């Protein structure tokens, strides 16, 4: 209706709108890991418990086995090494 | 007693060195990546050569005040050997070429997913980048008293948003293509196999 | 102006020109705000004029070409450049401590249950 | 150059022009690591 | 016996302690730096008014086509309080 | 003894935690040295 009887000239800028934002403590380092494999370890010990019925093969499993699980808990210390938290218009509706 | 001592507390530190050694190994950790500036240090780009993209990017990627960290990296990638392997004589040449040549440049994303989502690949998904000031408009000539009549209908279709409806008619955005944690089990049941190697051979060797 | 401090005092994300918020970031003595981008270039902003004017296309030709040279964006970068003024634990005791106190209370329960048995 | 001599109307989109024709979990421990030292342990055993 | 019952505690969270012992030491990385840009975070910045360094670099902490924003940052370091942020008249 | 045992597990704690950040010395830090005089050698 600014075009119905009158006119604009052509574009100086383009369409937008702005959003003004002004600017769990120890739980958060287990969160980079999939929580299912905790119980995948927890069911593995019943499998090892079958072996009641050598033993050094079963020990030698485990000295290789939880090796990496210790390294896996050593892994997620690097959580920043590679106010607002979420940036979607829809994500901030909630 | 004292003869048993030598390699023991040797291993009380060497394996620790080895633990710290294997510890650090991963702590800094077409479609190839996800960000356009991350593309700017990758392989070169398949545009159509001698296009207006080819023209005006040489006009403005060489403009350093109007350089925003991709366009010169764009220019140095595309200008290889005077433009060799970015070869376009007929237009569909560079449009075809580097599917398995693994270069990547795109259109405006409309004609992109017009062709790409009518493909069976969907690894051809290159991320979006388009000229925020240059595109396609609507052409007439000076002196025909028709423009405000028609630019009325230009603005109104997006005032209604039926500009979006007609884009989504012959071009829906949905299409057939809408758009570190398993290493134990790599070697887990190998131990169950070694259990079968050991204890069953013990049982049969006792049965022998 | 109310949306200055009401967004400062009260969880209000606002609906406004980004460029005003850009200069409000350019004015605050502490880098203490957050903005999120917007990109809609199909709709534009032109400049009104008298309905019937001889040089309208000639006006728009300079509107065109100063953007084609990009010096219009240098005029944007005058009063608002790209950088601006704003460039945009030891209390974790109880948490793991409490999960086992279920068992620590349940030990004496099964003790006194079977010791009476 | 066109719009100097023949008038236009407004934009509706932007532009580019490109290419369009169809035609491990744990082993990062070994990208710095020379794999034989496992055997260096296994032969340091006896 | 109940050696089995509660003994999970000196195992697990002691490792969690060793992790907090660790990760803060890694995240660690007279003169501090040799930059006019890395020391923009240091405040109470003494400087002289009515001088050539007071004059010319206000002309060079302005003009946003000058793409070294260190100079404009050190400009706006003192430009507040009318230019009299934490300032002296003479050396 | 129960009292110099204190000195034992503490070194078992301390020295390993003290062994820690020198991995970043191995990890974090083509060119390495920038002096005109340092490259004379």
């Amino acid at each position: 209706e600014r075009e119905s009887v009158v006119d604009f000239s052509k574009r100086y800028m383009d369409y937008s709108v702005g959003i003004l934002i002004k600017k769990i403590s120890i739980f958060s380092l287990f969160a980079p890991f999939d929580f299912a494999v905790w119980a995948c370890i927890a069911a593995a010990i019943p499998v090892v418990g079958v072996l009641i019925f050598a033993m050094r093969i079963v020990m030698g499993s485990w000295w290789l086995f939880t090796l990496i699980v210790c390294s896996s808990y050593t892994a997620n210390l690097a959580a920043f090494l590679t106010p607002v938290r979420t940036f979607q218009d829809l994500s901030k509706q909630l | 007693a004292m003869r048993i001592v030598m390699g023991s507390w040797w291993l009380f530190t060497l394996i620790v060195c080895s633990s710290y050694t294997a510890n650090l190994a991963a702590f800094l950790t077409p479609v190839r990546t996800f960000q356009d500036l991350s593309k700017q240090l990758e392989m070169s780009y398949g545009t159509v050569r001698d296009s207006a993209v080819y023209e005006y990017f040489r006009a403005k990627g060489t403009n350093p005040l109007e350089q925003d960290s991709t366009f010169a990296e764009l220019w140095r990638t595309i200008s290889k050997n005077g433009g060799a392997d970015n070869c376009v004589s007929n237009p569909s040449e560079g449009i075809r070429k580097a599917k398995k040549g693994n270069y990547a440049f795109l259109w405006d994303v409309a004609v992109v997913e017009y062709a790409a989502l009518t493909d069976d690949d969907c690894s051809v998904t290159v991320i979006g980048n388009s000229i925020s000031s240059k595109g396609y408009g609507i052409a007439l000539q000076h002196g025909s008293p028709y423009r405000d009549l028609f630019s009325q209908r230009i603005l109104e279709l997006q005032d209604t948003g039926d500009l979006d409806v007609l884009k989504q008619k012959w071009w829906p955005h949905t299409g057939r293509c809408d758009l570190s944690f398993a290493g134990v089990f790599c070697i887990l049941a190998i131990g169950l196999l070694l259990a079968c190697l050991v204890a069953a051979l013990e049982l049969w060797w006792n049965s022998n």
